[PDB]
């Protein structure tokens, strides 16, 4: 099966440069041309550029809005995709997806990477502190948990409930920032005969600090 | 370059309806040699990549479901999609590869459903945060509908370091959640005894209020 996975995200000052990388796997990767595509947080796709396959002599395209600045090569011997960004400015903050693109016949981007976040900024890396949301000692057969995870930069950050084996019944609120750092909070809502009896534990990760946190939701009393 | 529009910018839908929405380019798009058209429907649903739904304007990829329709040539653009499911909550992006590529700027697709009464929740500051010298009240405004709603915080029956946010619709039910989060210091926490989340949405005149009492923690 095709695999399409971006690393090299993070956060990158005004100016820097960076290169993301795609490793891919499960078709034959000299066939492929390969396409760098980005997205702004709530804004649309923009392709940004693509490098042709060994057909076509594995040569470069950009689009007018990167060409001069980025590059992308890629390693046949691998199977893997880069993209090199120089001068970043804070509106190249983006989500960057590699995708498959043309085989020399068919006109279609196959398969899509999961995304590396890009933000650029002169803000510091802050950990997130993580804080467990418990009914209070006065608060049914639904019970509602949840964590805090409070003024960390840059984004992303991942929570998941039990390791991810508790997803339905799950919100994760999108983060918001307030004067310099992201705020976010998770919800997750089981049946009541199941916690405190059952444990109930949120992970959350943030990339940006290497940052693993398990945060047991424990009873107020009990 | 090529000039990729779509419309409209959003829509909502019940399920089991039709849904058409429209794609054009600056260009012809219709390849003279091979005779197709190339434009593509892509379905992004929130917080994940984009996936393949339709290439060469009318060729449904495969483990695409065949309510999904694109049609047209040239430079107008049509995807349609019969019968509806609350899944199929996406932004729809087309894109044209007869020049490079370039994308179109979205069609976002939300879902209308029944009025539905959020369940509130309410949490009081963890020792762990009190410790540090803060006090984040936190209260959940889950699965209503529609989105909009009104949150306020009272303390000791005082309407007054507010976060809000609001998830994208929710893909099973079509319906949305909204967290609200009171952040104080602990001096100012430790004044006050009655925190309060009210919650005010068409689905009642009488607000559902969540509250606790410090000393009861
Ligand atoms: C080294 C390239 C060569 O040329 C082409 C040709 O027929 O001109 C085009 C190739 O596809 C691209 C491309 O520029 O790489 O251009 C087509 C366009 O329609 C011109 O036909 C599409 O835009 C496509 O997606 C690519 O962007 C390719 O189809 C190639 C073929 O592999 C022959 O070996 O021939
Ligand atoms: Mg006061
Ligand atoms: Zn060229």
């Amino acid at each position: 099966e095709v695999k399409l996975v971006e690393s090299g995200g993070g956060l990158v000052q005004s100016g820097g440069s960076l290169r993301l990388s795609c490793a891919t796997s499960g078709f034959t990767f000299t066939d492929y041309y390969m396409s760098w595509v980005r997205q702004p947080p709530g804004k649309a796709l923009e392709w940004l550029g693509f490098i042709r396959n060994k057909a076509n002599g594995y040569t470069t395209e950009y689009s007018p809005s990167v060409k001069g600045r980025f590059t992308i090569s890629r390693d046949n011997s691998q199977s893997i995709l880069y993209l090199q960004m120089n001068t970043l400015r804070a509106e190249d903050s983006a989500t960057y997806y590699c995708a498959r693109d043309h085989d020399g016949y068919y006109e279609r981007f196959s398969y899509w990477g999961q995304g590396t976040l890009v933000t650029v900024s002169a803000a510091k890396t802050t950990p997130p502190s993580v804080y467990p949301l418990a009914p209070g000692s006065a608060a049914n057969s639904m019970v509602t948990l949840g964590c805090l995870v409070k003024g960390y930069f840059p984004e992303p950050v991942t929570v998941t409930w039990n390791s991810g084996s508790l997803s339905s019944g799950v919100h994760t609120f999108p983060a918001v920032l307030q004067s310099d750092l992201y705020t976010l909070s998770s919800s997750v809502t089981v049946p009541s005969s199941t916690w405190p009896s059952e444990t109930v534990t949120c992970n959350v990760a943030h990339p940006a600090s290497s940052t693993k946190v398990d945060k047991k939701i424990v009873p107020r009393d009990c | 370059d090529i000039v990729m529009s779509q419309s409209p910018s959003s829509l909502a839908v019940s399920a089991g309806e039709k849904v058409t929405m429209s794609c054009k380019s600056s260009q012809s798009l219709l390849n003279s040699r091979t005779r197709k058209n190339y434009l593509a429907w892509y379905q992004q649903k929130p917080g994940q990549s984009p996936k393949l739904l339709i290439y060469w304007a009318s060729t449904r990829e495969s483990g695409v479901p065949d309510r999904f329709t694109g049609s047209g040539s040239g430079t107008d653009f049509t995807l349609t999609i019969t019968s509806v499911q609350a899944e199929d909550l996406a932004v729809y992006y087309c894109k044209q590869s007869y020049n490079l590529r370039t994308f179109g700027g979205g069609t976002k697709l939300e879902i209308k459903r029944a009025d539905a009464a959020p369940t509130v929740s309410i949490f009081p500051p963890s020792s762990e945060q009190l410790t540090s010298g803060g006090a984040s009240v936190v209260c959940f405004l889950n699965n209503f509908y529609p989105k909009d709603i009104n949150v306020k915080w009272k303390i000791d029956g005082s309407e007054r370091g507010v976060l809000n946010s609001w998830t994208d619709q929710d893909s099973k039910d079509s319906t949305y959640s909204m967290s609200s989060t009171l952040t104080l210091t602990k001096d100012e926490y430790e004044r006050h005894n009655s925190y309060t989340c009210e919650a005010t949405h068409k689905t009642s005149t009488s607000p559902i209020v969540k509250s606790f009492n410090r000393n009861e923690c």
